[PDB]
């Protein structure tokens, strides 16, 4: 009598109606999760999980460092960052044994790209921290400023245009005692410690964005990790949709069908939330050194620079804080540079406690965070570690009646464990839990569940009895990209086609997307169909065209003609789709090369393609 | 929510045209889309959307 | 009017009070509208040439039958009402 | 004022058999029960009780000529079989602002086959989803709900 959509599941199995539980399917308008207190809590938790790790004082940045590796083994189920180097190396060795040569081929096939990439490759990317201006900036302008400053400071080897040359230039600049920054004329002298702390910065508006001196090394290490993952089957990256869908079915078939009827199989789905706390750059450096065994030393240095630099990473602290006095109706803002020495009476209990915890780390308005990682820079290496842990589960390594396998993608994991009895299943799951704890892999027991094999999910790819329900992508914008008629039409139709091909977009939904596309395009460009009664200035001349043409379907949609696109015919260019139907006189007028208007996407060079003023 | 799920008496959303359907899958897609649209085009939710 | 409005009567009618000023026909998803009175894009009639155009595609030619009122009144536009031509 | 005095005033020193419309507005009733009205009223055709403080219509006499009954802005709740049998010739009814829980209590009104219009407003029943269509199903004889028909058209007199 009163609506209750959840009750739909009372007859429909949940896996079918999973889209019911995705409230947004878009980008919300609030942007909750960025600021300063979040950084405070992140640093505090990172250093808390390493509570018993050894403390030391850095010699270059002059900031404390925490090393939890090889620390005491955890005694409780709470998260532990005590990852043992020997266990990690043994796991990597076992992975190599099961997949001989993998690291060798990865290294030798990546050396070329290490020696081939150009400087401009760094231009592509997300926002970057500009040490020159001390604020997040576009990658291209940051690169221009960096080359300008280095040229001023007499470091012009990067002029060769090779990425490795620029990395050597960065090394030389970092070795220099001090440098000059000229802003427009204001000159700033950054000493060795100042420049070093700036270069190891992690700005926070991939939540964290490193500086520019660390881009190339991160790129190289991620390239090696991707190359290693490619040969790995359990790795969930960098495959697309269809292959990811097939991975789940293949794993289930391998684990279940081969097993005897007597044997019992179970599957656990688990989420590794807050996955960067317990993984340290030092363990990554260890695995990197292991990977490049018996390899040229220059390549080893280039590849190991990244985790070495990250282990001394400095984390910036938001923009600051905002205080308000209701009594006097006043508002003020304080920066993070003054948060080191300031009263704690303004803040509340939790905020003042966090400030108390993080006070002894703020160096020059930038906390020091050696342990733990930051989101979205070394994801592939984490996937490599996960697949190694999984590979350690074969029947030969386990040396037990039970066994297990599964998939890991560094954000979600699924594990199928089978054994002759229920006690066998319990033993298998417990042993996997402990083994993954030893390496520092943390399984959240409050967001994981176990059930008989057949039904589970992984990276939102919900799986039920051989059926996958990929929901890992959001719907893009079906609007006017704002270049020109033909350009916008082509890019948008290609966008919808591509989303149909891979992102698993239903046909009917694609049809409504095309409908809304046509609506928005006509509204924006004021090119409405001649038959429609809508009125505008452009409709006058447009109307004339509708009368002149002998074939309505020949006219381009931008010219007021009908939209003949559909699921079957989406890849064809709009101009080419109406080539024959277009009247000969219209064809000649439209594509006249001598037009005065003209002095990626697939489109024809018609007169409708102009550059906006 | 109850009143947001009731059936209104106006055409709140107007959508433009597309090409013809030749493939049987295109026929299925058009059938599904048309059925759903005829169902929801008179719902208050569309009124809220347009407002 | 007879040719324009005849096909809509096929269904098993039911009593109603609405006075439809236009009826909707679904073409290619988008729903076109045909007006009960006057010309519509779906149904156009040119009396100067006496030609019927349906969505721009010719449908034939109309010849007036041995019944007609050429002095105003038109009783098949408004339900329950008789239109008496020009306004006063 | 009270019920009986109001009825006497409306009667206008006339017998309780020649009244075709009775207006009892802003009156009061003791114990929230109808008082005063008796069987003598047999010509009444348009009744109206607003803000009368009646808990339920449990003492309504047999006004067989009662056609336009109004119980608005009141707190009437309970069984409606009394209205079904005592006045089986109701045509226009108004319960706007009343206290009614759900359709299980409005079901008895289906007995009156002459109810051409039933009005509800600011009630609990109207909160239910598809209230209009569900009530129409429960009362097929009804033709104009809340002054509107099954196709949302205003109901001229």
């Amino acid at each position: 009598m009163d609506v209750n959509p959840t009750l739909l599941f009372l007859k429909v199995p949940v896996q079918n109606a999973i889209s019911t539980t995705f409230p947004y399917t878009g980008d919300p308008p609030y942007s909750h999760g960025t600021g300063t207190g979040y950084t405070m809590d992140t640093v505090n938790r990172t250093h808390k999980y390493s509570e018993k790790g050894k403390w030391t004082t850095n010699t270059e940045t002059g900031a404390p460092q925490l090393n939890p590796i090889d620390g005491p083994l955890p005694e409780d189920n709470e998260p532990s960052g005590y990852a043992q180097t020997d266990c990690v190396l043994e796991a990597m060795a076992f992975l190599e044994e099961s997949h001989p040569g993998i690291f060798e081929n990865s290294c030798l096939e990546t050396m070329e790209i290490v020696q081939q990439t150009r400087v401009d490759k760094l231009t592509q990317g997300r926002q970057t921290y500009d040490w020159t201006l001390n604020r997040n900036q576009p990658a291209a302008t940051a690169l221009a400023n960096t080359i300008e400053v280095f040229r001023s400071n007499g470091l012009t080897a990067n002029e060769s245009g090779r990425l490795i040359d620029f990395l050597k230039d960065v090394m030389d600049s970092m070795d220099k005692e001090e440098m000059e920054i000229t802003t427009h004329k204001k000159k700033q002298r950054l000493n060795k410690r100042s420049y070093l702390i700036r270069a190891l910065t992690l700005n926070t508006m991939a939540i964290a964005t490193p500086g520019m001196q660390i881009r190339g090394f991160v790129y190289f290490v991620e390239a090696l990790a991707r190359s290693i993952c490619e040969k790995l089957e359990q790795s969930g990256l960098p495959v697309g949709g269809n292959e990811k869908k097939a991975k789940l079915a293949n794993v289930v078939r391998k684990m279940m069908t081969n097993s005897q009827d007597t044997e019992l199989s179970f599957t656990i789905t688990g989420d590794n939330t807050k996955w960067n706390e317990n993984q340290n750059p030092r363990m990554f450096l260890a695995m990197i050194t292991y990977i490049t065994r018996n390899q040229p030393e220059w390549f080893r240095n280039v590849l190991s620079i990244a985790p070495i630099m990250f282990s001394n990473k400095m984390a910036r602290l938001g923009k600051g804080y905002m205080f308000e006095s209701k009594s006097m109706k006043l508002r003020t803002q304080v920066p993070a540079e003054m948060l080191a020495n300031i009263d704690l009476k303004y803040f509340n209990k939790s905020t003042r406690e966090k400030i108390e915890k993080i006070r002894p780390l703020l160096i020059d308005g930038t906390a020091s965070l050696s342990p733990g990682m930051m989101m979205g820079m070394f994801n592939m290496l984490s996937t490599v570690l996960g697949v190694s842990i999984l590979n350690l589960g074969q029947k030969k390594y386990t040396k037990t009646t039970y066994w297990w396998d599964g998939l890991q993608s560094s954000d979600d994991f699924a594990l199928i464990v089978n054994a002759p009895n229920h006690e066998g299943i319990q033993a298998g799951v417990d042993r996997f839990y402990r083994t993954c704890k030893l390496v520092g892999i943390n399984m959240s027991k409050k967001k994981s569940y176990i059930n008989r094999t057949g039904t589970f999910e992984f990276t939102s790819f919900f799986y039920r009895y051989g059926f996958v329900a990929n929901f890992s992508m959001e719907l893009p914008s079906f609007g006017v990209s704002g270049i020109n008629e033909s350009a916008d039409m082509s890019v948008g139709v290609t966008v919808i086609k591509n989303n149909m091909i891979n992102n698993d977009l239903g046909p009917a939904t694609a049809q409504m997307a095309l409908q809304l596309f046509i609506k928005d395009y006509r509204y924006t460009y004021r090119c409405h169909r001649g038959d429609t009664q809508i009125q505008t200035r452009r409709a006058f001349e447009l109307g004339k065209l509708w009368e002149q043409t002998r074939s309505k379907a020949g006219l381009l949609v931008s010219d007021g003609g009908p939209n003949l696109y559909n699921i079957r015919n989406l890849h064809i260019p709009e101009v080419c789709l109406k080539w024959e139907l277009m009247d000969e006189d219209y064809q000649g007028r439209l594509c006249n090369p001598m037009n005065p208007f003209v002095s990626e996407y697939d489109a024809v060079a018609t007169t409708h393609s102009w550059i906006p003023k | 929510f109850n009143k947001a799920c009731e059936l209104t008496d106006s055409s709140w959303v107007e959508l433009d045209e597309i090409g013809e359907d030749v493939a049987p899958i295109e026929h299925i897609a058009s059938m599904r889309r048309n059925y759903f649209t005829a169902e929801v085009s008179h719902c208050r939710a569309t009124e809220y959307i347009m407002k | 009017q007879i040719i324009k409005l005849l096909p809509f009567a096929a269904a098993p009618p039911e009593q109603s009070r609405m006075q439809f000023s236009s009826l909707t026909v679904n073409v290619r998803g988008s729903g076109m509208r045909i007006v009960v009175r006057g010309n519509s894009p779906v149904f156009n009639y040119n009396k100067a040439t006496k030609r019927l155009t349906v969505l721009g595609k010719d449908a034939g030619a109309l010849m007036e039958d041995p019944d007609e009122g050429t002095a105003g009144v038109e009783s098949a536009v408004l339900r329950g009402f008789l239109i008496l031509g020009k306004e006063n | 004022m009270e019920m009986g005095r109001r009825i006497h005033l409306e009667l206008r020193n006339r017998t309780p058999s020649d009244v075709k419309e009775l207006v009892l507005d802003n009156s009061r009733s003791n114990e929230g029960k109808l008082e005063g009205l008796t069987d003598e009223f047999e010509e009444l055709e348009f009744l109206s009780t607003i803000n009368v403080g009646l808990t339920s219509i449990a003492n309504l006499p047999k006004l067989n000529k009662l056609k336009k009954l109004e119980l608005s802005d009141n707190r009437v709740s309970g069984g409606l079989e009394v209205l079904a049998e005592k006045c089986p010739n109701l045509t226009h009814l108004n319960l706007s602002g009343n206290k009614i829980k759900d359709l299980s209590t409005i079901e008895p009104l289906k007995k009156l086959e002459n109810l051409k219009s039933l009005d509800l407003f600011n009630c609990e029943v109207t909160n239910l989803n598809d209230y209009r269509e569900n009530v129409f199903k429960l009362l097929p004889q009804l033709t104009y709900l809340d002054g509107y028909d099954r196709d949302d058209k205003e109901a001229p007199d």
